[PDB]
Order: C-alpha cells, then sequence, then structure tokens
C-alpha cells in the first residue's frame, strides 16, 4: 500500500511542479519589472538626498564591469520602511 | 469584607482537607493498618489521601507505632521539613502515649513530647476504620479554620 | 529593532562564551555552552539554515549532557565557583562583558565600528539575497548532496568514527 | 566604474495581470500550452542575455499574451473557471487532488467553446 | 515573530506560577525546616562529592553515535538525488560502520558497566 | 463501577478537543474563512506575497479573479 | 596538492566541492557565480605571480561580491546624508520610501 | 564586513583565551574547545549560507562531527587522568618537568 | 487572533493535564480493586482543582544548601519546554507550521533533559542528586534510538514535517508496514517520559522522590505538570506517527475527534502499563536499548532506507 | 648543569612507571531510611555507594 | 551446511534479536539488486522537475527537441502514468 500511494504523491508532485513552470516565465517578467521600478526610484531619491554632497555621483557602481549584477537587500530595500525591509528579509523564515 | 474573607476561608481550608498527604511514615505494628486503610476495602485514595514520601510534598504526618529514643530525633527532623501548614496524626496507644512499652527506658511516653499532635486516635491498633475515622476528624477540624477571618480582624 | 534580530542574538552569543570562558564551574560552564548552542542556532536560522541550526543545537545538548554527568564524577569540588564567588572568575566575566558592551555601543552609535578590523554596523539584513522562488530548500539539496556527491567525505567520516570507538576503549583500559 | 543604466519608469510600465496566485494556478495548465511561444522566447533571452534590461519588449509581450489568454477564459467559461480556482483558493497548499470534480467542469468548458 | 511570541508566552506563564507560588503562600522559615533531607538524619558529607560514573564509557560512545544521526538524518532528502545507484551504497555504508563500531564495543564488554 | 471512570476521561476528552478545534477556526477566521496559506519553500512565500501586493488592501487571503482582468 | 594522485589515477575525492562555479545539485547558482568564473578564467594557466596583478579588476570585482563592503560604506554614505537632511527639515521622503 | 561577525570573531576570540588560560579544572579548558568549534561552525555556516554555495551546506556538519570525536577524545583523557589523581586539575599533570 | 490562540492551546493543555491525573487515579484503583476519588465532587471531579489550589497556597521551600537560581530556574524549563512542544503538533493544523517540526521536537525534548539535571543539582542533596544521573543515563538509553526509530518512519513520508505524516496515511496506517519501529518507538517514549516501568529518576521506592525529592509546594507543581503534558503530547506524536487520522479541509473538526480518541487510548495505556509491571534498573535500562533496541533500529533503518528504493516507493519532498 | 631551580628534581624511573598515589577514593555515604518507603519507616542502612 | 544449521538454530534460543536484525540487514543489502522494481526509483527522481526546462535556440537540426510541450517529440512519462 505505501508503494502504490507514494507513487501516487510522486505523480501528483510533477503535475504540482508543472503548473510552477508554466507560470515562471509570467512571474519572472513581473519581477524583472519590479526590480528595475525599485531600483529607478532608489536612483532619483539618492539624486536629491546626496546634491550637496561635493565628491558624490549619483548612481555610481562599485564594480569595474558593466555586467548586469543583482542587487542584495540593502540596495534594492535601502531607502524603505522598516516593515517593509522586514517583510522582504524575514518574511519567509518567519512565517509560522 | 468579612464575607470575603469568610468564602475565601472556606476554599482554602476546602482544597487543603480534601488534598491531604500524608507522610509515607511507619513505625511498627500500626502501620500495618494503616496499609489495610490504603487497601481496597476503605481505599484512603478515594478521600483524596495520597501517600508521598517526600517531606516536602507531605502534609500531614501519621505516627503510626511505637516511637523509641534512637528514633526521635528522625522523627522530629522529618516533621520540620514538611512545609506549612502541616498536622499531625498520633496513631495507637504506642504513638498516644507509650502504650506498652510505657515504662520502658528507651521509649518516649508519647509522641506529643516531640511533635504537636491534632487527633490522637486509640487503639492498639486501631482498626483500619478507626483510623479512617481520625482521618475524618482532621478534616473536620481544618475546615473550621479561621485564618483569614483571624488575619482580616487583625 | 526587529530587524537586528540577529545582531541581538550574536550579542547574546558573545555573552554566553564570556560565561563559559571564565571558567566557573563546568556545571555553569555547560549552562553557557547550552545558550550559545540554543542562539547560535537562532542565527543560523535567520540565515536559511534551519537544519544546520537545529542539528548544532541538538548535538551541544547531548555533549553537554554527558558533560554534566562527567563534571558530578571527576570535575566537582565542595563549593562549586559562580562567576560571583571567584575574583578571577569575576574579573574575566566582567572584562569580557564590558569589551562586549563597549563595541555594541559605538557599531549603533555609529552604524560602523573598528575593532581591529572595520565592521559595517547597518544591520545584517543588508548583506541578504532579493530573488528567491525555488520550491525547495538549497540547504537541503546542499546537505543531502553529502551521499551522491560527498562518497569521499562519507568514507574518511565513517572511518573516523568507527576509529573513536576503537580508540577511547584503548585510552580508557589502563 | 560608470554610471548604472536603468530604465525610464515608461519603458517598465505594462499592464499587469492581476489575479491571484490560486487563479494562476487553476489556469497554469493550459497556460503553459496557450502562450507557449512568446514564454519560451522570453525565457530563452533571459538565460541568454543574463540581464532583465536585455529583455524587457520580450516581456511585455508575456503579459500582452496572458491578458489575452485570461480574456477568453472570461468570455466563455467564466463561471466554470470561477468555481474551480475558488476551490482551489480553499485549500491552504492550493491542491489539484482537492479539486478534480470543478477541475473536469472546467476542462471540457474549455475543450468545448475553445 | 508567532514562534517569538509562542515561547515567550509560554515562559512568561511558567515565570508568574512561579511568582504567585513564592508570594502567595504564608512563609514560616528556620533552619531545621530548610535543611537538606536524608531520610531523618543529617546529611553524611557533602553532596558535592564526586560520584562516580559505572557507564562513563558508554557515555562517550554516546557522544560518538549521536553524531551518526546528524550524518543519516538527511537520508529522506537523499533519497531524491539523481545518482541512486551511489547513494544507497553510502548510506548503508555508513550504518554497517555504525553497526561494526557497537559490535567492535560489545564483544570487548565496553557496555559492561565498571563494578 | 468502572464506568465511573468514564466523566473523568470525557473531561479530559473535551480539553483535548479545544486547541484542535480553536486553531481550526481562528485559522479561517482571519484568512477570509479559507485554510491558511502554507509556505514551506521559497516559491509559496513569494506567490503569496505577490497576492499581498494584486488583493490592493495588503492581505494575502484577498483574492482577486476573472473580474480584475479588463 | 603535495601528490597530486587525485590528476594521476583521475579519481575526484574532493576538487567538486573547492569552487562555487562547480557543478551544484539541480544547478543551484552561488550568488557570486559570475565573478567567480571570470576570476578564474583570467587567471588559468598563467600563475599566481602573474595573476596577482592581470587580474586584479576580476579578483576585485570578485571580493566586492563575496564581501560588499564597497556597497555598503555607499549605503552607509547615504543613509548617514538622509539622516543629516531629514533631521534639518530640508529633505522629505516620499510616500514610498 | 557585515557586524555579525564582529561578535561571532569575538567570540571565537573569547574561546580561544579561554582556552589559553587555564585555571584548575581540566574540564573547564575542554569547554572552551568545544566553544571555538560552535563559533567556527557558526560562522562558516553564515559565509555558507549567505553565499549560496550549497555543495558546502554540508560542511559545517562534518565540522561537529570531527568536533564529537575530539571532544570524545578529550573526555577520554580526562577520565585517565582523573583516575589517577583523584582530580581533572591540570596543575598534577607537571611530572615531565 | 493568535494571541487568543496560543491561550486557546496552553489553558485546555493544563486543564487536560489536571484531569488526567484524576483519570490516572481512578483507572489505577479499578485495576486495584478500588474506586481511586470520589468524594471531592462527583465521581471526583474536583479532586484535580482541590490538589491545584492546595500546592499553590502550601509554602515553598528553598533549601539551605540549594543553588538558588538553578533551583528556581529548573521548574520553570520545565513547563515552559513542555508547552513549547505542542506549538508544532497538526490537529490538524499546527499552532506554529515548522518545515521541521520533528526535529524542533527531538532539540527540544533534549533541552527538556536539563529542567531534570539541574534541579537535581542545584536541590544540593544526595537523593536529588542521584535522581539526576540517573537522568543522564537514561538520556544516554534512548535518546540514539529515539532519532533513528524517527529517521526509519520519516524514509516512507518524505519529510520532517508533522503535517506530511497527515498526508503519507490518508490511505493506512502507517503501523501496518512498520508496527516493529512502532514496537519500538513506544517503548521509547515510556522512557523518554520517565515513565513506568522506566520512571527512575524519581524512582519512589529506592530514591525517595529522586531529582524533586526538595521541591514543595508550586515548584513542585510546575514539575508535575510538566510531566503528564509531556505524557498526553508524546502520546499525541505516537498517534500522528503511527496512528494517521483522515484529514477532511471542509470538515477539520471530524479529525480532531478521531485524532483525540486515538491521543486519549493512548495516554489510557500509559496508565494501563503503569499498573502491570515492576520498575526496571537503570543499568538494564540502558542494555535493553543498547544491546537490544539498537542492534534492531540500525537494521530496520537499512531496510527502510532500501524499501522505497527497490520497490521504487520513494515518496515526493512535498 | 645544577640550579637551584632544579635542586628537587630527581632522575625518572627506570621504567617510566611513577607509583600510584596513596591517596584513597572516597565512597559517598548515605542514610537509606528510617524514613524511606524501602526501610520499613526504622531501618537506618548506612550504605557505602561507588557511584 | 550441518554445522551452520546447529549454529543458526543455537542463536534462534540465545540471541533471537541478533538473528532478526542480521537478517534484515542482509535483506537491505541485496534485495535492491534483484529487484526489478529499482531502476524506476532513479527515472521517476529524474522525471521531477525541480528547474525551468531552459529552451533551445532552434538553429534548423534539432529534429528529436520538440517546438511545443504537447509535440510528440521528447520524453514522455507514459510508463509513470501506469506505474
Ligand atoms: C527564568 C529565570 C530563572 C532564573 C531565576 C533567577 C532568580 C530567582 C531568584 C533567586 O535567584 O533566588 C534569590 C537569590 C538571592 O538569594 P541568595 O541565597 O542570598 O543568593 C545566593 C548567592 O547569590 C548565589 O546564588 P546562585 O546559586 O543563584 O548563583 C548566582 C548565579 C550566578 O550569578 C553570577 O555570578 C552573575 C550572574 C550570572 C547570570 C548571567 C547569565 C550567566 C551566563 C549565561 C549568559 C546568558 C545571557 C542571556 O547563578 C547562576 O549561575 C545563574 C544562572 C541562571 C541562568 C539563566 C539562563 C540565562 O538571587 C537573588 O535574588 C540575588
Ligand atoms: C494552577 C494554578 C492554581 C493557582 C491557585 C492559586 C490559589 C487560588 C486561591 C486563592 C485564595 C486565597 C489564598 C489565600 C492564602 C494565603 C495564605 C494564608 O493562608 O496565610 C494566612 C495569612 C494570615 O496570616 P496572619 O496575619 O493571620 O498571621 C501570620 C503570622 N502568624 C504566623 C504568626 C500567625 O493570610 C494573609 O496574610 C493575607 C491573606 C491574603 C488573601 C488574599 C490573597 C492576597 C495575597 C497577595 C500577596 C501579596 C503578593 C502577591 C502574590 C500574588 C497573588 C496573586
Ligand atoms: C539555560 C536556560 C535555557 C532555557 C531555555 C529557553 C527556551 C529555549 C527555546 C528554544 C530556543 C531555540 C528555538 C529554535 C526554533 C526552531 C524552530 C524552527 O525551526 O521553525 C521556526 C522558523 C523556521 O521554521 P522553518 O519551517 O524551518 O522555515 C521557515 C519556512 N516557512 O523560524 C522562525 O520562526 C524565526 C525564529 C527566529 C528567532 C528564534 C530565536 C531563538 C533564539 C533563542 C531564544
Ligand atoms: C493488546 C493491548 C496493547 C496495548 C497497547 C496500546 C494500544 C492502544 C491503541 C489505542 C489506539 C487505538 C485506535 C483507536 C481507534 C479509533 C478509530 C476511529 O475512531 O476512527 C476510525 C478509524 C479509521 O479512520 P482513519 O484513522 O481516519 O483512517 C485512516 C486513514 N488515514 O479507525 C478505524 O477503525
Ligand atoms: C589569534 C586571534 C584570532 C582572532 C581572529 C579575529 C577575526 C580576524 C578577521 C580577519 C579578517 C580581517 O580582514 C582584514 O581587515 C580588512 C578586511 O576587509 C582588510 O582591509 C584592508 O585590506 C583590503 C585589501 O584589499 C582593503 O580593503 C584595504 O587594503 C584595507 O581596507 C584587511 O586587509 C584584512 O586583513
Ligand atoms: C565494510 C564496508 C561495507 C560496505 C557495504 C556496502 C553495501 C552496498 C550494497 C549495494 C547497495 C546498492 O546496490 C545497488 O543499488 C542500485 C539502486 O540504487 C541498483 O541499481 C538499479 O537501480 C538504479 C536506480 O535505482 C538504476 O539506475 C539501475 O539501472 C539499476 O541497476 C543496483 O542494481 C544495486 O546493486
Ligand atoms: C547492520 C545492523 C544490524 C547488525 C547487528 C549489529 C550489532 C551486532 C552486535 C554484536 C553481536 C555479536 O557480539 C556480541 O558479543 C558478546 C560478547 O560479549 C556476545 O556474548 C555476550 O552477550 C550476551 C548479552 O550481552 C550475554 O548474555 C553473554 O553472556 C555474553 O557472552 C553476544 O552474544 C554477541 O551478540
Ligand atoms: S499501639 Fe499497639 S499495634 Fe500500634 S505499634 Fe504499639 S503495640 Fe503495635
Amino acid at each position: 500500500s505505501m508503494m502504490k500511494w507514494n507513487r501516487e504523491r510522486r505523480r501528483l508532485q510533477i503535475e504540482d511542479f508543472e503548473a510552477r513552470i508554466a507560470l515562471m516565465p509570467l512571474l519572472q517578467a513581473e519581477k524583472d519589472r519590479r526590480v528595475l521600478q525599485m531600483l529607478r526610484e532608489n536612483l532619483e531619491e539618492e539624486a536629491t538626498v546626496m546634491k550637496d554632497v561635493p565628491g558624490w555621483k549619483v548612481g555610481e557602481s562599485v564594480f569595474h564591469t558593466t555586467r548586469w549584477v543583482t542587487p542584495m537587500m540593502g540596495e534594492l530595500y535601502g531607502l524603505r520602511a522598516s516593515e517593509e525591509v522586514l517583510s522582504a528579509t524575514y518574511g519567509f523564515i518567519w512565517y509560522t | 469584607g468579612e464575607y470575603v474573607v469568610a468564602k475565601l476561608d472556606d476554599l482554602i481550608n476546602w482544597a487543603r482537607r480534601s488534598s491531604l498527604w500524608p507522610m509515607t511514615f511507619g513505625l511498627a505494628c500500626c502501620a500495618v493498618e494503616m496499609m489495610h486503610m490504603a487497601a481496597p476495602r476503605y481505599d484512603m485514595d478515594r478521600f483524596g489521601v495520597v501517600f508521598r514520601a517526600s517531606p516536602r510534598q507531605s502534609d500531614v504526618m501519621i505516627v503510626a507505632g511505637t516511637l523509641t529514643n534512637k528514633m526521635a530525633p528522625a522523627l522530629r527532623k522529618v516533621y520540620d521539613q514538611m512545609p506549612e501548614p502541616r498536622y499531625v496524626v498520633s496513631m495507637g496507644s504506642c504513638a498516644n502515649g507509650g502504650g506498652y512499652y510505657h515504662y520502658s527506658y528507651s521509649v518516649v511516653r508519647g509522641c506529643d513530647r516531640i511533635v504537636p499532635v491534632d487527633i490522637y486516635v486509640p487503639g492498639c491498633p486501631p482498626t483500619a476504620e478507626a483510623l479512617l475515622y481520625g482521618i475524618l476528624q482532621l478534616q473536620k477540624k481544618i475546615k473550621r479554620e479561621k485564618r483569614l477571618r483571624i488575619w482580616y480582624r487583625r | 529593532m526587529m530587524l537586528y534580530i540577529v545582531f541581538i542574538l550574536s550579542v547574546i552569543f558573545v555573552m554566553g562564551f564570556v560565561g563559559f570562558s571564565s571558567k566557573p564551574s563546568p556545571i555553569y560552564g555547560g549552562l553557557g555552552l547550552i545558550v550559545s548552542g540554543g542562539v547560535g542556532c537562532g542565527i543560523v536560522l535567520n540565515f536559511g539554515g534551519s537544519f544546520l541550526g537545529l542539528m548544532v543545537f541538538l548535538i551541544y545538548l547531548g555533549g553537554m549532557m554527558v558533560v554534566f554527568g562527567y563534571t558530578t564524577a571527576m570535575a566537582t569540588e565542595q563549593y562549586p565557583e559562580i562567576w560571583l564567588s571567584n575574583k578571577a572568575v569575576l574579573g574575566a566575566f566582567v572584562t569580557g562583558l564590558l569589551m562586549e558592551f563597549f563595541m555594541v555601543y559605538y557599531v549603533l552609535k555609529d552604524k560602523e565600528v573598528e575593532v581591529v578590523f572595520e565592521f559595517n554596523g547597518l544591520g545584517d539584513w543588508v548583506i541578504y539575497d532579493t530573488g528567491d522562488s525555488g520550491f525547495f530548500s538549497e540547504e537541503a539539496m546542499g546537505i543531502a548532496a553529502l551521499y551522491s556527491y560527498g562518497t569521499w567525505l562519507v568514507i574518511v567520516t565513517g572511518w573516523s568514527l568507527l576509529i573513536g570507538v576503537v580508540v577511547i576503549m584503548e585510552i580508557t583500559r589502563g | 566604474p560608470g554610471i548604472v543604466e536603468l530604465p525610464s519608469l515608461e519603458d517598465l510600465k505594462v499592464q499587469e495581470v492581476k489575479v491571484s496566485s490560486s487563479v494562476l494556478k487553476a489556469a497554469a495548465h493550459h497556460y503553459g500550452a496557450q502562450c507557449d511561444k512568446p514564454n519560451k522566447e522570453f525565457m530563452l533571452c533571459r538565460w541568454e542575455e543574463k540581464d532583465p534590461r536585455r529583455c524587457l519588449e520580450e516581456g511585455k509581450l508575456v503579459n500582452q499574451c496572458a491578458l489575452e489568454f485570461f480574456r477568453q477564459i472570461k468570455r466563455h467559461c467564466a463561471e466554470p473557471f470561477t468555481e474551480y480556482w475558488t476551490c482551489i483558493d480553499y485549500s491552504g497548499l492550493q491542491l489539484f487532488r482537492r479539486c478534480r470534480k470543478q477541475q473536469a467542469q472546467f476542462d471540457e468548458c474549455v475543450l468545448d467553446k475553445l | 515573530m508567532n514562534l517569538m511570541l509562542a515561547l515567550l508566552t509560554n515562559f512568561t506563564l511558567a515565570t508568574l506560577l512561579v511568582i504567585i507560588a513564592f508570594w502567595l503562600p504564608q512563609l514560616n522559615v528556620y533552619s531545621e525546616k530548610t535543611s537538606p533531607y536524608e531520610c531523618g538524619f543529617d546529611p553524611m558529607g557533602s553532596a558535592r562529592l564526586p560520584f562516580s560514573m559505572k557507564f562513563f564509557l558508554v557515555a562517550i560512545t554516546f557522544l560518538l553515535f549521536d553524531l551518526e544521526i546528524a550524518l543519516l538524518l538527511p537520508l529522506p532528502w537523499a533519497s531524491q538525488t539523481a545518482n541512486l545507484n551511489t547513494m544507497l551504497t553510502m548510506a548503508l555504508f555508513l550504518i554497517i560502520l555504525l553497526a561494526v563500531s557497537l559490535a567492535y564495543e560489545w564483544t570487548q564488554k565496553g557496555l559492561e558497566w565498571t563494578e | 463501577m468502572w464506568f465511573e471512570v468514564l466523566p473523568g476521561i470525557a473531561v479530559m476528552g473535551v480539553c483535548l478537543f479545544i486547541p484542535g478545534m480553536a486553531t481550526a477556526r481562528i485559522h479561517r477566521f482571519s484568512n477570509g474563512g479559507k485554510e491558511k496559506r502554507v509556505a514551506h519553500y521559497p516559491y509559496q512565500w513569494y506567490l503569496m506575497e505577490r497576492d499581498r501586493r494584486v488583493s490592493g488592501v495588503n492581505r494575502s487571503y484577498v483574492s482577486k479573479g476573472l473580474e480584475n482582468i479588463d | 596538492p603535495f601528490f597530486d594522485v587525485q590528476k594521476r589515477l583521475g579519481v575526484d575525492l574532493d576538487r567538486w566541492m573547492t569552487i562555487q562555479s562547480a557543478e551544484q545539485p539541480h544547478k543551484i547558482p552561488s550568488r557570486c557565480h559570475a565573478f567567480e568564473k571570470e576570476w578564474i578564467e583570467c587567471a588559468h594557466g598563467i600563475g599566481s605571480i602573474r595573476a596577482e596583478k592581470e587580474c586584479k579588476i576580476e579578483f576585485e570585482d570578485f571580493r566586492e561580491c563575496l564581501l560588499r563592503q564597497k556597497t555598503m560604506k555607499r549605503l552607509h554614505a547615504i543613509r548617514r546624508q538622509r539622516e543629516k537632511l531629514i533631521k534639518e527639515g530640508k529633505y522629505t521622503p516620499p510616500p514610498h520610501h | 564586513m557585515s557586524m555579525v561577525y564582529m561578535n561571532i570573531m569575538m567570540a571565537f576570540t573569547v574561546s580561544l583565551v579561554g582556552l589559553l588560560m587555564y585555571r584548575s579544572h581540566l574540564m573547564s579548558s575542554l569547554l572552551c574547545l568545544e566553544g571555538m568549534m560552535l563559533s567556527l561552525f557558526v560562522m562558516a555556516a553564515l559565509t555558507i549560507l549567505n553565499s549560496h554555495f550549497t555543495l558546502a551546506s554540508m560542511m559545517p556538519i562534518i565540522l561537529l562531527v570531527f568536533a564529537a570525536c575530539e571532544a570524545a577524545l578529550g573526555l577520554s583523557l580526562l577520565v585517565m587522568v582523573s583516575n589517577t589523581y583523584g582530580t581533572d586539575y591540570v596543575q598534577n599533570l607537571n611530572l615531565l618537568q | 487572533m493568535f494571541m487568543i490562540n496560543i491561550l486557546m492551546l496552553i489553558i485546555p493543555i493544563l486543564l487536560a493535564v489536571a484531569f488526567l491525573t484524576l483519570v490516572e487515579r481512578k483507572v489505577l484503583g479499578y485495576m486495584q480493586l478500588r474506586k481511586g476519588p470520589n468524594v471531592v465532587g462527583p465521581y471526583g471531579l474536583l479532586q484535580p482543582i482541590a490538589d491545584a489550589i492546595k500546592l499553590f497556597i502550601k509554602e515553598p521551600l528553598r533549601p539551605a544548601t540549594s543553588s538558588a537560581s538553578m533551583f528556581i530556574l529548573a521548574p520553570i524549563m520545565a513547563l515552559g519546554l513542555a508547552l513549547t512542544m505542542w506549538i508544532p503538533l497538526p490537529m490538524p493544523y499546527p499552532l506554529i507550521n515548522m518545515n521541521l517540526g520533528v526535529l524542533f521536537m527531538l532539540a527540544m525534548s533534549s533541552l527538556a533533559v536539563y529542567s531534570i539535571l539541574w534541579s537535581g543539582w542545584a536541590s544540593n542533596s544526595k537523593y536529588a542528586l542521584i535522581g539526576a544521573l540517573r537522568a543522564v543515563a537514561q538520556t544516554i538509553s534512548y535518546e540514539v534510538t529515539l532519532a533513528i526509530i524517527l529517521l526509519s518512519v520519516l524514509l516512507m513520508s518524505g519529510s520532517f514535517t508533522l503535517s506530511t505524516l497527515i498526508t503519507t496515511q490518508e490511505q493506512m496506517w502507517l503501523i501496518l508496514p512498520a508496527w516493529p519501529l512502532a514496537m519500538m518507538w513506544f517503548i521509547s517514549t515510556l522512557a523518554e517520559t520517565n515513565r513506568a516501568p522506566f520512571d527512575l529518576t524519581e524512582g519512589e521506592s529506592e530514591l525517595v522522590s529522586g531529582f524533586n525529592v526538595e521541591y514543595a509546594a508550586g515548584p513542585f507543581a510546575l514539575f508535575f505538570m510538566a510531566e503528564y503534558a509531556n505524557i498526553i503530547m508524546m502520546n499525541i506524536f505516537t498517534a500522528i506517527l503511527f496512528l494517521g487520522t483522515s484529514h477532511n479541509p471542509h470538515m477539520p473538526e471530524l479529525y480532531t475527534i478521531n485524532f483525540t480518541i486515538k491521543s486519549l487510548l493512548l495516554t489510557m495505556s500509559f496508565l494501563w502499563i503503569r499498573a502491570s509491571y515492576p520498575r526496571f534498573r537503570y543499568d538494564q535500562l540502558m542494555h535493553l536499548l543498547w544491546k537490544n533496541f539498537l542492534p534492531l533500529t540500525l537494521a530496520l533503518c537499512m531496510w527502510h532506507v532500501s524499501l522505497p528504493i527497490l520497490t521504487s516507493g520513494i515518496p515526493p519532498q512535498t | 648543569y645544577p640550579t637551584k631551580e632544579t635542586a628537587h628534581w630527581k632522575p625518572p624511573p627506570w621504567n617510566d612507571v611513577d607509583p600510584p598515589k596513596d591517596t584513597l577514593v572516597s565512597n559517598l555515604t548515605l542514610n537509606f531510611g528510617p524514613q524511606h518507603p524501602a526501610a520499613h519507616g526504622v531501618l537506618r542502612l548506612v550504605m557505602e555507594l561507588s557511584g | 551446511a550441518e554445522r551452520v544449521a546447529a549454529f543458526l538454530k543455537n542463536v534462534w534460543a540465545k540471541e533471537p534479536v541478533l538473528v532478526a536484525s542480521f537478517a534484515i540487514a542482509g535483506l537491505a543489502v541485496i534485495l535492491p539488486t534483484l529487484s526489478p522494481y529499482t531502476k524506476y526509483s532513479l527515472m521517476i527522481n529524474r522525471a521531477t522537475p525541480y528547474n525551468y526546462p531552459v529552451p533551445l535556440r532552434d538553429d534548423g537540426n534539432m529534429p528529436d527537441v520538440p517546438s511545443h510541450p504537447q509535440d510528440p517529440q521528447g520524453p514522455s512519462l507514459e510508463w509513470l502514468k501506469r506505474l
């Protein structure tokens, strides 16, 4: 009995996994736009906040390469509410 | 005022007399009739009376048997190590007043030379039923305590 | 305040270490190490390592249980020492806490602190990964690879544990 | 070391598919078949370019094909589809195996009409 | 948060019960009442004196066996690997070596307590 | 007789039934009448967070269907 | 290694775990995968004496990915200035920030 | 570096000084050794977890396995030291001066 | 609504524990040809309340020689950790849904051991110390066997999630494919809870009262409450592990009814076993686990690793 | 080279074996009763225990 | 074969626990070799898709690579539907 049920559970897992694969292109497209919007919003705020700082350059890279780098949490949520930062960082780990 | 403390005595008294835990402490013959009170016919446990070996977890000491001079310091010790409130039941002639060894050089003439006694159960030994009568008499003594009523009127 | 969860645990981590490094009675040294194992598990858990965290806590709980038994047999004296009972223990305990406090005070007062080396006090969340949508735990796949990828690691670890039993019996057979 | 080139907020704007995950999960299997071509091209772009900025245009065609997909369901299968994802939505794990009966109704509706 | 809330409530309730237990009852404290218990007669020596462990060798072996579980606990996840030929060999290898270590200590009287 | 032990079992039984019933009811009440969403893996959490944004009322358990597709 | 028996016999005892750009279970990539690969490919075959000098850019970027020291310094600079401007009644954050 | 590293590194240092500055009980020093492994375990785990290097997620586990062997080895020696002198005091281990 | 949920968990537990003491006294009474409490309240129903009130108005004692902080700390851990063991239990929905609920309970149960060690040690009395070191011996006996027994069962479930055990047992109880493990698990839980015939850390007839001989009044009550809360929790865990109740998502109360009956019956069996057998000698407990259960558990562990592979019955990760 | 700090040094044993300590390991002494469930209430059994 | 039987029966009378252990341990080692289902275990583990199936850039000569998920080309899970 345990054999037969676990085979069915493996069949059910694949079905569940295939649904996620079907939606991954849509979620990925949303993720790309959301990250870029957040960074562009971050970039604009940095322009005003650092205006009177002399040596500053707005939107400068720390990397010699021009290749795209995934931003870390501080880079993306650096200038935002604590509860938005908290949910983004520890939301999953803390969820029950 | 008087009404609240009156009910509060009734509650603490009811709990204390409904949950009487004697020390697992027997000395001689009379401890055999103490066993028969725990046995099925009388079933002390049905009244809420439960033996517990540790003095710290005991409310009542039943002095069940002869108290010798050699034993007397030990009996006083475990009595002192009961937390309060605590009660002593003196069971049988030996504990009550030395009994049939009253005139012995090695016997304490009554356990009330060593500890205060609440109830004296006569007999040599008292029947198991007679001891049960003494335990229920101790319960009715506890039912009459007026600790909070007296505190309120201090 | 909650964003600093990992830092607050790390502060209790060090305090536990000062607990047993000051070296009171091993009864209390074991207690200090149990606490550090606990918040040490909490720290690793908050980085996504639930399995790693819970296991270091589990292993150290069994180890200190053996230590407690050995303390009563071989490391006990009439007056076991607490942190307040000895000047050398208290002096070490006090020194470690004051050295811990000041490091905390500056890094919180400034968001950076220099203690031999530069440390950033912006909170530890800033370094976390932003994206994540895999339908599995990464720590679990990495740990589970010990049996497929880590064939060589299993052999050396299995052998060492087997030898450990043989060795301890030789050592203790006077 | 350079100024990261980020697109304008107008170049990022697009019509959003604003439905819950239980809605997406309910239609995932049919959505995978119907919108395969735009989706596969967009995913080929991301794993080749390795840059979200270089794939924006293909990422908009992913949404436009998703909206068209969900617009056809609304025109012909609104009610049967609405029972089905509601059944999915109830489950804490959004399990398929607890909604096989409603999945059928939605499955023969899209077969007969679409 | 929920977990931290749950743990705090549990140990907060326990502490409140202890506080109530210590400040509600009427206390009568004196030396004989608080003296160490030992069946009516004074203790003979300190309870802090060394207490010999007869199962000391089993206790050390527990430390080594108690780490086998950390190596074996990942097995349910390892069963999902593509490389099952290597898995099963290595899983069975570890358990057998653990069994062999147990047999060695058993046959060499390591599990017998010292008298 | 032995069935005089039953009253204490029933009271014990009823006490053990409450935690399971309360949790099931409290979950439904605070999740819009549905089971609480289970997020064991990053993917599930990602979708749950997306639902909170989609809801428009900052609640992952407020669902939006075809009526939100123009 | 001191004795490269692994290369000679062709067995692979521990090289699999040495770098984060190697094959991982289910192809899960490390965060600094691209930076490692660039540095490993820059310095391949030329030796440490040359690599220390001719691959500083690749290594320096890789070090930035690993410890993010330059980034965190930049954020602390931005955050510190906002505190100055917020506290002086000079700048006000927009609703979303 | 990140601020967590400050306290984990400090924790290692505290136990290192703990091990190097002996008192009397040899058991106390064996705890400072288990303290060093605990901090090494934690600090390795943070680095491995944060960087998403999957295959090394087994590394902290292997670290604990060989810490258990050392503790079991250390306790065995403490048994024989105690059986000889009646205590675990380290000042009794000075025959070889 | 979460704080209310926490109180809806722990307050009933303390009520169930209170009435478990009554049920134990009655069940043992009738197996001993007597009645047990039937005076204080009808059928003894008010007896647990009287005992609870009496203890908390009894004078607590701090022994002169005791270590104060550890003396008071120990009962707080005991009750605190006993209640913590319940937060991951799916009944059918857990209060806290953990990925690794099985390992969380293993860690908390290991931590709860120290509430015995430190109470016995802090008491600074010989009978307390002897009881505490029996706890050390008892943990060494069962801990290694207990974890590997769980691992064998989880190889059919595929997860460390407690809720996945409900899904694994949807068509059939796991006691069918694993009754040899259920037997050794059931014994291990008696040893784990210091229950007769393995009630050694207290061991009335040998140690007066063992590790808590110096505890009185409220501090004693916390230890007693922790013990009986652990009895119920470990039988719930046994029921979930081996007697899975089908869960209907639209009628979750039906799960809770069948699930509760199984846990009551398993808890009743603990009382039944206590009335039937003499006590082990504590070195005979060590040999039982290490020389009998451990060799068989190691073999069944290999068997249950291989069986899913050779039958192609490996469960899913989810 | 003799020095005042090494005046108390003796050559090591010929076969490397130092004499066992004359120290007597002390066994725990316990009152088993009289107030004890297994002592019948009036037996003061003084036991010397090793473990 | 007679000497072993006496030993085997002897251990069944003195150490039945250890007889059962070695027997079960022996089966755990042997049966995976002789089982006709062991092959399917790896195939089912292979067929579980944890990752996105990244598409290929069509170059013109990929006859066996499908263009659509529902095309006949590609691995089929029909063996699993009936397992
Ligand atoms: C599972 C949890 C169960 C918990 C159960 C808790 C008990 C519930 C029932 C409570 C009923 C009231 C109990 C009163 C018992 C008091 C003990 C006693 O009898 O002493 C006699 C004493 C009388 O002493 P006295 O003044 O007459 O004389 C004493 C001096 N000698 C010994 C010489 C005679 O009562 C009192 O002193 C005051 C009575 C108070 C009654 C109301 C309780 C308030 C107490 C607050 C204490 C302040 C600290 C706060 C503690 C936290 C409180 C929550
Ligand atoms: C015996 C006690 C042992 C205690 C161990 C305590 C923890 C030790 C931490 C070791 C890491 C410290 O790291 C030390 O500080 C920072 C780290 O960015 C570096 O800082 C320096 O080096 C790098 C080199 O590119 C540049 O940033 C720059 O030259 C300068 O900032 C040091 O070159 C490094 O040596
Ligand atoms: C003192 C050291 C002791 C070391 C003892 C080591 C014991 C190891 C015994 C062999 C265990 C594995 O045995 C081996 O398992 C795999 C299954 O995973 C089987 O392999 C079979 O199934 C796999 C997948 O499951 C298929 O890919 C394969 O086509 C098929 O042959 C082998 O036919 C069997 O021989
Ligand atoms: C792969 C997992 C399953 C495989 C089993 C692994 C564990 C094997 C355990 C060792 C078995 C052989 O080793 C064991 O050695 C001792 C010698 O002291 C034998 O003999 C001893 O055992 C029993 C119980 O202790 C005593 O009653 C007997 O007086 C004594 O002679 C055991 O009969 C034998 O069982
Ligand atoms: S009173 Fe009578 S029965 Fe009791 S101990 Fe004395 S002689 Fe024996």
